[PDB]
């Protein structure tokens, strides 16, 4: 009742702090990896900065479920926040495929001037890649049922469906890794090999942020956080996978069909 | 935009004293280091 | 039948609140524009406030680019200095 | 070759210079019309005692504002395509020079026929002999003879050096992995300075660039006598 | 997996003046402990070892 | 009528489609025993400037031993 | 107390205070660079030995002056003052990311700083160029340092990017559009989105350079097939976003404090001024390649490019007139910020027709890298963003803190800066069109007379910015307040109290029924 | 309310003491000034 | 033919100024050359124009490694 306005005003939380200096840890944590080969202060950073992150959207699930704060212009403000961040990572991307087809559309004479270049033969696009095509496919088509059985208000069906969809993003991570084993050559092996392992291993990163973000929203249906209005939660599910689908049409097609 | 009095009023001390403090206090880092800057070259 | 909650149930708070106050039809907590479009002497426009002591600002043209803020107070119908139509404020404690 | 007290720049010596210079000054004008409009009016508006702080007409005098330096930049640029335009026009290349930048000096060759190959350091300043320019001396100038257009292939071993010669007038990045194509004209004999333009290490400000431009017998004379 | 969301709300309104992020009784306050002195005493660890390495032995 | 549409699709076309796609995968897998192909030593391949900060500085984070050479050789 | 809302900082008046504070700071110690820079060019010689100690000193003045201190004060510091209390919002959007991304900020200073202090140093410009960055030419750690410090300042951004679009387009009163805010809302969130279209590239390109450097890539390297002009592609394609980032505030306060002492209640050309903000925002994007004009790309390509970049200098015309048509008919007060706005004005007209000069690539071909731009983005950047820095602060500090400042000192600072900064940016032009590159400790005859008269000028800045920290102490010390405001019903922030209270607009602003 | 509020109490330092001010003032930018001269006679003394 | 140039002339095929590509291609049509020659009984001295332009283009270091890479035989090229 002190507040006229609809808006949110946050308590003073520590977390922003500290995951400012998980980054911090974790920066020198990649330096002394690089150079003065130790392990410890990695391995600190990133459970500062897991730990720090796993609190701070504990925090936020609990002003906004537990106490209501989440009023609907500020999820405006969320769903508005979440599209910035997606069109960030969009064009992260497309730097990303812009230093691909900058390597590709004028193949350099150290490569024969050809592509792909030469000592090396590229996995043939036609059986695993369609397979993680058809995964990620099934897998945006069960969140669009899902994200309508919440419409609808069916949450056996939307259990069956999220976990249908967990089930094929494990399996597409664990058989990318597989084919990560089972690949001709490395990422330090080539312009070829260094492009398209960085470009399908920051793909592989946010496929893995997606998959644990689905556990965290279908953990929290499990527990009835979500309903049928205001289940933001789900809807950046739906969002940030539809990001890592079309961002994988985009990386299979080029990558896969241009030059291969 | 019009402004209330000072409520600390500084004397012709009080603003040499800060001025002076400024200027010397802030040189004081360059001077020493520019009158050593033989001595730090110096791998000794 | 129900089987996800539903958040006329399930919420609870500021949003509840807000919730309450859309399905009665009217917003004490400013989520929109607000009505009553008339700035005259005898019918100023009518202001909600907490307190006594609140901001306005007034687009006193149409499509006027640049927003003249001012207060008011309890009192007397307050109005716009470069056009000059009234507003007058009222307590709501909500 | 650069005179202290000097104003713009070093004197042309090959007529993409004279161009350019003449094109230079144009710019100039353009830029002391628009800076001595600007200061006069700016003094109008600290010297005048009336005010018009009244609801403003808007679009009146705006398409002025968009016709008027759209034309002095089209103005501009034409001469700018132009010049650009005939960098690279139909080459007649009677001699190929080839730079390398190394670490801190350069390697120049001439390999069109009896392949030529010598280095270029920077003569130190306790190790000058008296009359000499400080940090532009060089104990190997690059020969080449005038009145003739010379592609000049540019590129780098290690680092990312600029060949740059402001007397004659270019400046192309060496970059390892691709050498990038110039032509070298000259309207006058002698010694022109210029140095590396691109940040390479420990020793950047060390490494110059000297040509001395002679006649053409005495130029394979040179490539003849210091093998 | 039963619905205890609208028990644990009322875990979270009460005027009591502890803040949202201590709200949720004594292991939320024990986690924070833990990890402001963690993240400090990685910090401290860091700065050390960045001072280590400007400085050679 | 929308969600009965995406479960109708999903159960009757994705399923089945990622079926087809793994069963292809898997019976090429069965029939397929590549040849390594031989070691050739081309210069743009298997660069190393910096040791990797991880076990001898030489193997790469998923590496192979059957398909995978070392700037040297296959291991074998 | 001081831990819970300090350390814990959730609202942006006090998240904006400690960016003034880490933008005071970081502008201290790029002072400081500048006047080693200075000091080492004042004498004909090798005053620190060999200059790779100077790359490292020119490298770090970059930084801490570009990263450090103008988007901290401007984007970061003024705008999260501002913006709420100009829209009305209560607070930011996101303020719980807005003071992880302040926090976030000391630690890539401390990269720098302890990058720096490696026996590497980070000898590569501001660029950070391969393979001069490569394992070749620095094989340690400081270039590292550099690049992840260059992260941290990447994230911060890109969070303070999110919270300030978000807080822009949504936290209006709903019955006003996206037309009707001040000016600089309108230049901060065009700021907003040119980060964050910008800063992904930059990330791009330094995990790349990352990668290369210690994952064994080979991006840019020749010798594995890589190409570094992706790098210089990337890096620019970022570069001039970062110029325009670095000067769209500018434009806003500077817009602001013309208006406001000009006695106008409205900016001249405001449609025209939004017009323009977009119009250079947009092409900000598709003019990258006038900083490669040497480096062997296609005639084609160079000539669309310096013809965007007439294209994207002309509305930028449209705002240096519309601010001399604001100043039109004006009983203009003798500020000391509107001194400020006056020299960012003129020095930022002058800089822009050396960009432009710059701008034909004709002259480029000569020109590149040598002194002459080195005074073209100082006469536009160490007075135009900087100008406009003190602009905001002498105008706003009875704002932001309750003292204000006496006229004839804020005047004597401004007069010291001016012509101090003014001998120091000119003889460049002479440097530059003589020949004198970049990144150089030592220098010839020809350049030794005009490269002495800049450091004298550069000392008579450092005066100048002694002049303005005695100016800041002799406020705190005076303490006076402030009996009143004028044209507070046009400005929304000053109507709220100087300072105002920590809790703004608890009572949202009744926007016109219409 | 539950921050102080006021003319020149929003700083996180203290106002009252003028030379106590000036004390901390002189120390925070002389640690600011002084840190890259103190960077460079570190290389010049590594070196 | 039996030409005999001073330097090598302008070729219409890379207007532009990145003439690594220009020497690329010679080098490999040139081993081309030979190859095809070789292999059909041609006179194998027609594409001395081709040593010539590719020895006046690119530089004596890249040569040298292209030349020891197809001595020992781990060229990249279609040789
Ligand atoms: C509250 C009650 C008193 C608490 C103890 C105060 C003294 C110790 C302290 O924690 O002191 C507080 C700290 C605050 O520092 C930080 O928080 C570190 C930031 C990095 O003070 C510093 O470290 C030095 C600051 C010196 C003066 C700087 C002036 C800057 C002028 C430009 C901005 C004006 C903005 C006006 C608006
Ligand atoms: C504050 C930062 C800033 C700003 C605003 C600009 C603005 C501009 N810059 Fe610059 N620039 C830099 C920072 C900046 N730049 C830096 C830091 C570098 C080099 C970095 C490196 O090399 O590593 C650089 C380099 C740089 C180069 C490369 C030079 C070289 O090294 O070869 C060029 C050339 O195209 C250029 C052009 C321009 C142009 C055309 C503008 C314009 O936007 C200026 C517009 C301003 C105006 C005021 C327009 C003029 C209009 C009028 C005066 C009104 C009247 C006009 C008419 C009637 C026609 N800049
Ligand atoms: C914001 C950017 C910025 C600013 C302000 C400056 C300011 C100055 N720069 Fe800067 N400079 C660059 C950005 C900047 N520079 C860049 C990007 C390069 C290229 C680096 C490279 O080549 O890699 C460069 C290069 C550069 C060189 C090239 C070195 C070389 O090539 O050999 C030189 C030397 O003369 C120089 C000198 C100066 C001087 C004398 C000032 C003076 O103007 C300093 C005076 C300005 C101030 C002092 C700012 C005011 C700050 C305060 C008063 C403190 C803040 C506190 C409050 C606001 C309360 N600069
Ligand atoms: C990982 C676990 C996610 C669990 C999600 C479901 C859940 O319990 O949510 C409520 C919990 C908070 O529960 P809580 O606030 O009701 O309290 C839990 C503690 N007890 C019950 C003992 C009082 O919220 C989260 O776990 C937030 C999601 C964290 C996501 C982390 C991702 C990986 C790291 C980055
Ligand atoms: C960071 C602060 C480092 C302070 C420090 O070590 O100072 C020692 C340095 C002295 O190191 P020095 O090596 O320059 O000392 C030679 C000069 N004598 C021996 C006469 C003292 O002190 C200063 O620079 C004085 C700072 C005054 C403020
Ligand atoms: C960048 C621009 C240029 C490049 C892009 C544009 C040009 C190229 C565009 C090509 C598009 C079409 C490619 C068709 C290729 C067909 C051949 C092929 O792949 O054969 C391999 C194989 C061949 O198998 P088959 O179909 O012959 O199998 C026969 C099986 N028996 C013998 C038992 C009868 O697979 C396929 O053809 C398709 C397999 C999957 C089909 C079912 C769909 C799975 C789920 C998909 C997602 C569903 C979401 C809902
Ligand atoms: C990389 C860093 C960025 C990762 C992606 C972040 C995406 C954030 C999306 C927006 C989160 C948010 O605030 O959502 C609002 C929501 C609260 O609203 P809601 O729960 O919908 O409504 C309650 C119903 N009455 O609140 C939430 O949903 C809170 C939970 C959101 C985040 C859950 C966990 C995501 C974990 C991602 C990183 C994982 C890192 C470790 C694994 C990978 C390691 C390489
Ligand atoms: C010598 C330095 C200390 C000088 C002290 C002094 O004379 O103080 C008196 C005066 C007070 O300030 P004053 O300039 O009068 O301020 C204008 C009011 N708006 O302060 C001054 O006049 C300051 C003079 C500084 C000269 C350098
Ligand atoms: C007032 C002028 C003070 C001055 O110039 O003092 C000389 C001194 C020279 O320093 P130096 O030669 O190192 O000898 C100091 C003794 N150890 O200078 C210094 O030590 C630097 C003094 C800087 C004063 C700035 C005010
Ligand atoms: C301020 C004006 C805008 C910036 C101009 C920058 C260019 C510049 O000043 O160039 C120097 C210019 C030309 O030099 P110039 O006299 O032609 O030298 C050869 C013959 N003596 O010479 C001049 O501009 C004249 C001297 C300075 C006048 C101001
Ligand atoms: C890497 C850093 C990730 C930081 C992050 O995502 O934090 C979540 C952030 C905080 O939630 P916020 O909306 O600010 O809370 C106030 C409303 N209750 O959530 C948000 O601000 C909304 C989602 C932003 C996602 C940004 C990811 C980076
Ligand atoms: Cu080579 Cu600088
Ligand atoms: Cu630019
Ligand atoms: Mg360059
Ligand atoms: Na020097
Ligand atoms: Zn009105």
């Amino acid at each position: 009742t002190h507040q006229t306005h609809a808006y949110h005003m946050v308590n003073p939380s520590p977390w922003p702090l500290t995951g400012a200096f998980s980054a911090l840890l974790l920066t020198s944590g990649l330096v002394m990896w690089f150079h003065y080969n130790s392990i410890t202060l990695l391995t600190l950073g990133l459970l500062t900065n897991i730990l720090t992150m796993y609190q701070w959207w504990r925090d936020v699930i609990r002003e906004g479920t537990y106490q209501g704060h989440h009023t609907p212009i500020v999820q405006k403000g969320l769903r508005y926040g979440m599209i910035l961040f997606i069109v960030s990572e969009v064009f992260f991307f497309a730097g990303f495929f812009w230093a691909f087809y900058h390597s590709s559309l004028v193949p350099t004479h150290d490569l024969g001037g050809c592509w792909p270049p030469t000592g090396i033969s590229p996995l043939n696009p036609l059986e695993v890649p369609l397979l993680n095509t058809s995964v990620l496919l099934a897998s945006g088509v069960s969140i669009t049922w899902a994200h309508h059985s919440l419409m609808e208000g069916k949450r056996n069906h939307m259990n069956q469906a999220l976990l249908i969809t967990i089930m094929l993003g494990l399996y597409f991570t664990i058989l990318q890794a597989s084919e990560y084993f089972e690949t001709s050559f490395s990422i330090s092996d080539g312009i070829y090999g260094s492009t398209f392992f960085m470009a399908t291993g920051f793909h592989g990163l946010h496929v893995i942020i997606g998959s644990t973000f689905l556990i965290v929203c279908l953990l929290r249906q499990l527990k009835f956080h979500f309903t049928s209005k205001h289940h933001f939660g789900f809807e950046a599910a739906a969002w940030y996978w539809h990001f890592v689908d079309v961002v994988w049409l985009f990386l299979y097609v080029s990558i896969y069909w241009w030059g291969s | 935009v019009h402004s209330k009095p000072a409520r600390e009023q500084l004397g012709v001390l009080d603003i040499t004293i800060g001025l002076t403090s400024c200027f010397v206090c802030c040189l004081l880092p360059a001077g020493w280091v520019l009158s050593h800057l033989e001595s730090y070259k110096k791998r000794e | 039948g129900g089987g996800v909650p539903t958040d006329e149930e399930q919420a609870t708070g500021l949003e509840r609140e807000i919730m309450i106050a859309a399905q009665k039809g009217l917003d004490p907590y400013n989520m929109l524009p607000p009505k009553a479009a008339s700035g005259t002497k005898e019918d100023p426009n009518l202001v909600p406030s907490i307190s006594n002591k609140r901001i306005v600002g007034c687009i006193c043209e149409e499509d006027n680019c640049t927003v003249i803020w001012f207060w008011l107070h309890k009192g007397e119908s307050q109005r716009c200095p470069n056009c000059g139509t009234h507003y007058k404020l009222v307590p709501h404690q909500m | 070759m650069a005179y202290p007290f000097q104003l713009g720049l070093q004197d042309a010596t090959s007529p993409i210079m004279e161009e350019l210079m003449n094109f230079h000054d144009h710019t100039l004008m353009i830029v002391f019309l628009i800076s001595s409009l600007v200061l006069y009016i700016i003094s109008l508006m600290l010297t005048t005692k009336l005010t018009h702080t009244s609801t403003m007409d808007a679009q009146e005098v705006e398409t002025i504002w968009t016709i008027l330096p759209a034309v002095i930049l089209i103005m501009i640029a034409l001469p700018s395509l132009r010049i650009l335009y005939m960098m690279d026009e139909i080459n007649n290349p009677v001699l190929t020079v080839k730079t390398m930048g190394h670490q801190w000096y350069w390697s120049y060759e001439y390999t069109d026929y009896e392949d030529l190959c010598f280095d270029s350091y920077m003569i130190p300043t306790n190790d000058l002999k008296p009359g000499e320019l400080r940090l532009l001396e060089v104990d190997n100038r690059v020969v080449l003879p005038m009145e003739l257009p010379i592609r000049m292939l540019i590129s780098s071993e290690d680092v990312l050096h600029s060949w740059a010669v402001p007397s004659l007038g270019l400046k192309t990045d060496a970059i390892p992995g691709r050498l990038n194509q110039a032509t070298v004209t000259s309207n006058r004999p002698g010694l022109f300075y210029g140095q590396c333009s691109e940040i390479c290490g420990s020793n950047h400000s060390f490494m110059p660039i000297v040509l001395e431009m002679v006649p053409l017998k005495y130029f394979e004379n040179w490539s003849a006598s210091m093998i | 997996f039963e619905n205890k969301v609208p028990e644990k709300q009322k875990l979270f309104q009460e005027d009591n003046g502890m803040p949202v992020h201590l709200k949720g009784g004594a292991s939320d306050a024990l986690l924070y402990r833990a990890t402001m002195a963690l993240t400090l005493g990685g910090t401290a660890y860091a700065i050390y070892l960045l001072a280590m390495a400007a400085f050679p032995k | 009528g929308s969600a009965r549409m995406w479960k109708a699709l999903t159960y009757f076309v994705a399923l089945p489609g990622v079926g087809v796609s793994m069963l292809n995968v898997f019976l090429k897998s069965r029939h397929e025993e590549h040849e390594r192909p031989p070691f050739v030593a081309y210069p743009h391949l298997r660069i190393r400037t910096k040791p990797f900060p991880w076990g001898d500085g030489n193997h790469t984070l998923f590496h192979n031993p059957h398909v995978n050479p070392l700037p040297t050789g296959y291991e074998d | 107390m001081f831990i819970n809302r300090w350390l814990f900082s959730t609202n942006h008046k006090d998240i904006g205070t400690l960016y003034l504070l880490f933008g005071a700071w970081a502008g201290m110690v790029g002072t400081a660079l500048s006047i080693l820079i200075r000091a080492e060019l004042g004498q004909p010689g090798a005053l620190l030995g060999d200059d790779q100690i100077y790359n490292v000193i020119v490298t770090a003045h970059a930084f801490v002056m570009i990263f450090f201190m103008v988007m901290p004060m401007m984007i970061g510091g003024f705008g999260n003052w501002l913006v709420p209390l100009m829209i009305g919002a209560p607070d930011m959007a996101f303020p719980r990311m807005n003071n992880m991304s302040f926090w976030l900020l000391p630690p890539s200073f401390l990269l720098l700083l302890a990058s720096s202090m490696v026996e590497a140093g980070a000898g590569t410009g501001w660029t950070v160029y391969p393979p001069l960055a490569g394992n070749l030419a620095h094989a340690g750690a400081s270039v590292d340092l550099t690049i992840f410090s260059l992260h941290l300042a990447g994230v911060s951004s890109i969070l303070g990017a999110i919270n300030f679009i978000t807080t822009i387009i949504n936290m209006k009163p709903p019955a006003m559009t996206q037309y009707q805010t001040p000016l600089f809302v309108w230049s901060v969130l065009i700021t907003a989105v040119l980060l964050l279209l910008s800063l992904p590239v930059l990330a791009a390109g330094i995990t790349m350079l990352l990668t290369d450097r210690n994952l064994n890539t080979t991006f840019f390297d020749p010798a594995g097939g890589g190409d570094p002009i992706l790098y210089q592609h990337l890096f620019w394609f970022f570069g001039h976003p970062e110029v325009y980032i670095l000067i769209l505030p500018g434009f806003g306060i500077i817009s602001h404090v013309v208006t406001y002492y000009s006695g106008k209640k409205e900016p001249f050309g405001y449609m025209g001024m939004v017009w323009a903000m977009m119009s250079i925002g947009f092409l900000g994007f598709i003019v990258w390649a006038h900083h490669m004009f040497t480096v062997g790309l296609d005639v084609d390509t160079r000539a669309y490019f310096t013809s965007a970049t007439m294209i994207i200098a002309i509305p930028t015309g449209v705002k240096v007139f519309s601010w001399l048509a604001t100043l039109h008919g004006g009983n203009i007060k003798w500020s000391p910020a509107m001194l400020w706005a006056l020299g960012f004005i003129f020095l930022f007209t002058v800089g822009g027709l050396t960009g432009i000069v710059l701008s034909n690539s004709s002259l480029d071909i000569v020109l590149h890298d040598t002194y002459y731009v080195v005074a073209h983005f100082h006469y536009v950047l160490s007075m135009g963003a900087v100008f406009a820095i003190m602009a905001g602060f002498v105008h706003w500090f009875p704002l932001f803190s309750g003292f204000t400042l006496d006229d004839t000192w804020a005047k004597a600072h401004f007069a010291i800066m001016f012509v101090g900064v003014n001998m120091t940016f000119f003889p460049q032009h002479f440097l530059g069109l003589s020949g004198m590159p970049r990144r150089y400790s030592d220098y010839p005859d020809a350049y030794t007379t005009w490269n002495t008269v800049s450091s004298m000028g550069s000392f008579i800045s450092l005066t100048a910015v002694l002049i303005m920290i005695f100016m800041i102490w002799e406020a705190f010390a005076s303490k006076r307040e402030v009996m009143s405001v004028s044209y507070a019903s046009t400005n929304l922030e000053w109507l709220h109290g100087c300072p105002p209270p920590y809790h703004t607009f608890e009572e949202p602003t009744y926007v016109k029924v219409k | 309310s539950h921050y102080e509020e006021g003319p020149g109490k929003n700083l996180p330092f203290s106002v009252e003491n003028k030379w106590r001010l000036l004390a901390m003032m002189t120390v925070y930018f002389g640690s600011g000034f002084a840190a890259p001269f103190f960077i460079v006679r570190h290389q010049l003394l590594k070196k | 033919k039996i030409k005999n140039y001073k330097t090598a002339p302008f070729d219409s095929r890379f207007p532009n100024q990145n003439q690594t590509k220009n020497c690329w291609q010679n080098y490999l049509d040139f081993h081309r050359c030979e190859k095809a020659m070789t292999a059909k009984g041609g006179d194998v001295s027609v594409c001395e124009w081709y040593r010539r332009v590719y020895k006046s283009l690119c530089p004596v270091s890249w040569v040298s490694a292209w030349d020891d890479r197809i001595a020992e035989g781990t060229f990249p090229g279609k040789i």
